[PDB]
């Protein structure tokens, strides 16, 4: 039959948003219980959708200032992005009209890329919505993501729980599935 | 009558399409600086390995960070190559007659190389003259890049020439190849021709 397609997917955003435990959730099903990793190492799996296999590559990121110059060598050939932000830290929310999407779309510029919730368990939390009610913030919700995601233009928004795995086997394959949809040219040069 | 002086009104792109929150360029930092930062840290010298590789630093003093050794056009229906040797003399191209069949579709395949440093977001900058006028800005970006002996090659998205029934004229092509330094690497100018046929 025909050959198996690989789909790289990078994943992005703020420091401690989430990113490292998606990943070995996705990947062994296991939230990081003790250990969690500043960045989780190249990972591949073989992923079944629509019927057919497919390579989903995995790809960490160390999104602090001090590597700002090192994180896009990672850049090139990606075939998606995931701006993850945590619903319980506004902080990481803006930073993805800020940083992380110029940052996406000045190196790849037709990639399509997806926004993710991480963290929802959170959305209802004592400890957490304590300090956030408190200093004038509130959690993050669907409607108010997707009007940021639509206006960014991502092809989607969509939020999960690492530690609760709702939404993760899905946030991938909606990643999946984001990849294989077609350029569209726009870039027409006859007049 | 092949054109006039409506090429002005072919700027129907130009500049507008800029409109977005710029992205900000990275400090200037470097490979041995990045190595330093955080040797405590397994997971993020992993991390480094599997971007920076590791080792060969050949020579120092006469080569620069970046050499950019040829413009390839990928194109499955041009029987003849078409390429451009970007190293040595470069006003050879200021008299040469490439031709580029009406209506094709077409990729760049361009190949550099890196040497000692990161090239953060290195792009490759068209600018289509017909008479002296600018009718066409471009950029393709090629991205940010690690040093290493074998040469990179980056191609550009599939493209459509124009239709020769208006412009099929020649064309004085200015390029260049910058970055987020906006370090000038190269830059030269060269003639291009479109026409019905292939060769005629
Ligand atoms: N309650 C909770 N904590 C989480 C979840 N995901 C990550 N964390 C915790 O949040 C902190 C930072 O997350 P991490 O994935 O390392 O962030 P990264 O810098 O984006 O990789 C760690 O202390 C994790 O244990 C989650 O889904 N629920
Ligand atoms: C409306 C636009 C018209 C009429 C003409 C503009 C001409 C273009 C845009 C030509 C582009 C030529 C390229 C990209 C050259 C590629 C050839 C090599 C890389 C050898
Ligand atoms: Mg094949
Ligand atoms: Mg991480």
């Amino acid at each position: 039959g025909s050959h198996m397609q690989t789909i790289k997917c990078v994943v992005v955003g703020d420091g401690a948003v989430g990113k490292t435990c998606l990943l070995i959730s996705y990947t062994t099903n296991k939230f990081p219980s003790e250990y969690v990793p500043t960045v989780f190492d190249n990972y591949a799996v073989t992923v079944m959708i629509g019927g057919e296999p497919y390579t989903l590559g995995l790809f960490d990121t160390a999104g602090q200032e001090d590597y700002d110059r090192l994180r896009p060598l990672s850049y090139p050939q990606t075939d998606v992005f995931l701006v993850c932000f945590s619903v319980v830290s506004p902080s990481s929310f803006e930073n993805v009209k800020e940083k992380w999407v110029p940052e996406i779309t000045h190196h790849c510029p037709k990639t399509p890329f997806l926004l993710v919730g991480t963290q929802i368990d959170l959305r209802d939390d004592p400890s957490t919505i304590e300090k956030l009610a408190k200093n004038k913030q509130k959690p993050i919700t669907p409607e108010t993501a997707e009007k940021l995601a639509r206006d960014l233009k991502a092809v989607k928004y969509v939020e999960c729980s690492a530690l609760t795995q709702k939404g993760l086997k899905n946030v991938f394959d909606e990643a999946i599935l984001a990849a294989l949809e077609p350029p569209e040219p726009k870039k027409s040069r006859r007049c | 009558e092949p054109t006039a002086e409506q090429l002005a009104q072919i700027a129907a792109e130009n500049e507008e399409d800029e409109h977005s929150v710029n992205y900000k360029p990275p400090a200037q930092k470097s490979i041995q600086e990045i190595q330093e930062l955080d040797k405590d840290d397994e997971s993020l010298r992993k991390y480094k390995e599997a971007l920076l590789g590791r080792v060969a630093v050949s020579a120092d003093p006469n080569v620069p960070n970046v050499v950019v050794t040829r413009l390839t056009l990928v194109c499955s229906t041009a029987p003849g190559p078409l390429e451009l040797d970007l190293t040595g003399d470069l006003e050879s191209f200021k008299k040469q007659s490439f031709v580029l069949k009406e209506g094709v579709e077409y990729r760049i395949k361009i190949s550099f190389r890196v040497n000692r440093e990161i090239v953060s977001g290195m792009k490759y900058i068209q600018h289509t003259y017909r008479k002296g006028v600018k009718i066409d800005k471009t950029d393709y970006m090629v991205g940010s890049y690690g040093p290493r002996a074998e040469e990179y090659e980056f191609l550009t998205p599939m493209e459509e020439a124009p239709k020769g029934m208006l412009a099929r004229g020649s064309y004085n092509i200015k390029s260049r190849f910058t970055d987020d330094d906006r370090t000038d690497h190269l830059s030269w100018e060269w003639n291009l021709t479109i026409k019905k046929e292939w060769k005629d």
